[PDB]
């Protein structure tokens, strides 16, 4: 249920993105971030892990002008909480 | 070689659903099943689209209902199958009754319920509104049930899956040691400042006081 | 049947393996070996022995080995066998030390080899002298078939889970650790911070 | 053999004994500690485990006067180092 309280955007790079959420209350094993074009399949989305206790992450790789997706996913055992998302344009 | 690509698919919806399964020995029950939606790709072609659907039991670690559907043969599943949607917000639609089956009590007006049919080699996962003697299938798919490669593959994945969390959280545990170390020394160093500025204090206040 | 639920784990490290398939050319890949020392749930007197040959890399790959102690008196005769159903895991876990810290350089160069022949597997562990090669034990495994390789990957699974939150309790048990030592270093720095207020205003006298 | 080399008996009380080993150069998730009288012919000696932060364990409700050989195994993921073992009598 929005597993991360909010999430920000705070870097202003042509080629990456540097996302910042909120320390959620409940046990997170770890998150995942995923980053895609908007409007494509998120079936090629390339996920990416970071640690439950950071609250930060970069991306890489992203063509500049491109709609991209940034999904925040927390994950419990034998469980995933319901994602929060934004989209940004480079 | 293997069809669908797991290693870089994208996992939607993990989150254990209440489901009704029926079976032939018509030992009708309501067991809480994990469902796993993933969008991914085909390692053949990076074009092939797959949205695959995996119903298990943290409970038993032996039951596996698979789902695998393209986007070429989603059109035969558009049509005759369910409400209107594109490939892209099937997923999101799914997920949204899926919710409302996990917070459906009896006194909702919609109340929204999924069920599970086994029968021998098929089985039919629907969900289905259910008041007033109404039953209206909003999604109606097929699932099959799991041969001992199709679960094996799936333990085997899972367990690559614990591995890999266990040891990102093995790599945590020893940074907060670190941590902790450094903030006892931190502590050490203040009680020590403390300590020494009160006897400087008590110099001072023994000297004013002759 | 085994019952792993009291059973003693007394050797589980990848060891280095050379097999050979009719189907695949030779080649040699690093094998984990679990020996494993335990009792029946039948009865609880009754002793059994398990070994398993897994892959980290090919997590279906799975050859097991379970005796009792009648037919490890039958293997003593098969194999010329001159110590107890007790330190046979000993000599075993030695033998495969050895094929570990093998070297080119090394005069015994104990090596370890298993054969897989569809249905049939032997793993022999062999002194090789010159050329001459005598093999310390051979011993006949039973590749697994998808239904035990998938109970023994649920087996594993609940290991490393189990495991795994035993690390979880250890690592929020660090975290509170953690909190408890940053509250009382607030605490020491507020109190010098206001007995250094007090030591200046007292310098006001 | 003995990934620890360091297993030692350290307090001693009638009834109890204090236990410390070393093995912090390698990656630990938990320690398996059996204790039991006789040496070999196990069929009833009291394991119990550890996490890898520790290195010292406490054993209780020992007989007193008796011989009791213990021993130490570490384990990692995907593998188990080498055990270390003594013999007290307490």
């Amino acid at each position: 249920s929005s597993v991360p309280t909010k999430l920000e955007v705070v870097a202003a790079t042509p080629t990456s993105l540097l996302i910042s959420w909120d320390a959620p209350a409940v046990t997170v094993v770890h998150y995942v971030i995923t980053y895609g074009e908007t409007g494509g399949y998120s079936g090629s989305f390339q996920k990416f892990k970071v640690p439950g206790s950071k609250s930060t992450a970069t991306i890489s790789g992203l063509k500049p002008g491109v709609d991209y997706t940034i999904t925040v996913y927390a994950y419990d055992w034998d469980s995933m909480y319901s994602p929060i998302s934004i989209n940004y344009r480079t | 070689q293997t069809g669908f690509d797991l290693s870089t698919a994208t996992t939607l919806f993990w989150r254990p659903v209440p489901v009704h399964v029926k079976q032939q020995d018509r030992e009708d029950v309501l067991e809480e099943l994990t469902f796993r939606i993933l969008t991914g790709v085909a390692k053949q072609n990076h074009n092939l689209r797959i949205l695959r659907i995996h119903i298990s039991s943290d409970s038993d670690l032996f039951f596996l209902h698979t789902l695998e559907v393209s986007e070429e043969d989603f059109q035969s599943l558009k049509n005759d199958q369910g409400i209107l949607v594109d490939f892209a917000s099937f997923p999101g639609k799914i997920i949204s009754l899926l919710e409302k089956c996990i917070l459906a009590q009896p006194g909702d007006s919609p109340r929204f319920q999924a069920v599970l049919t086994i029968r021998g080699g098929e089985s039919v996962f629907k969900i289905v509104e259910i008041n007033d003697e109404k039953q209206l299938p909003h999604i109606t798919l097929a699932f099959r049930p799991g041969n001992d490669s199709v679960v094996k593959q799936f333990l085997a994945f899972r367990l690559s899956e614990v591995k890999g969390t266990c040891h990102d959280l093995s790599d945590d545990l020893s940074r907060t040691r670190d941590d902790r170390d450094s903030m006892v020394a931190q502590l050490a160093q203040c009680r020590q400042q403390l300590a020494q500025l009160r006897e400087q204090y008590d110099k001072h206040l023994l000297e004013v006081q002759a």
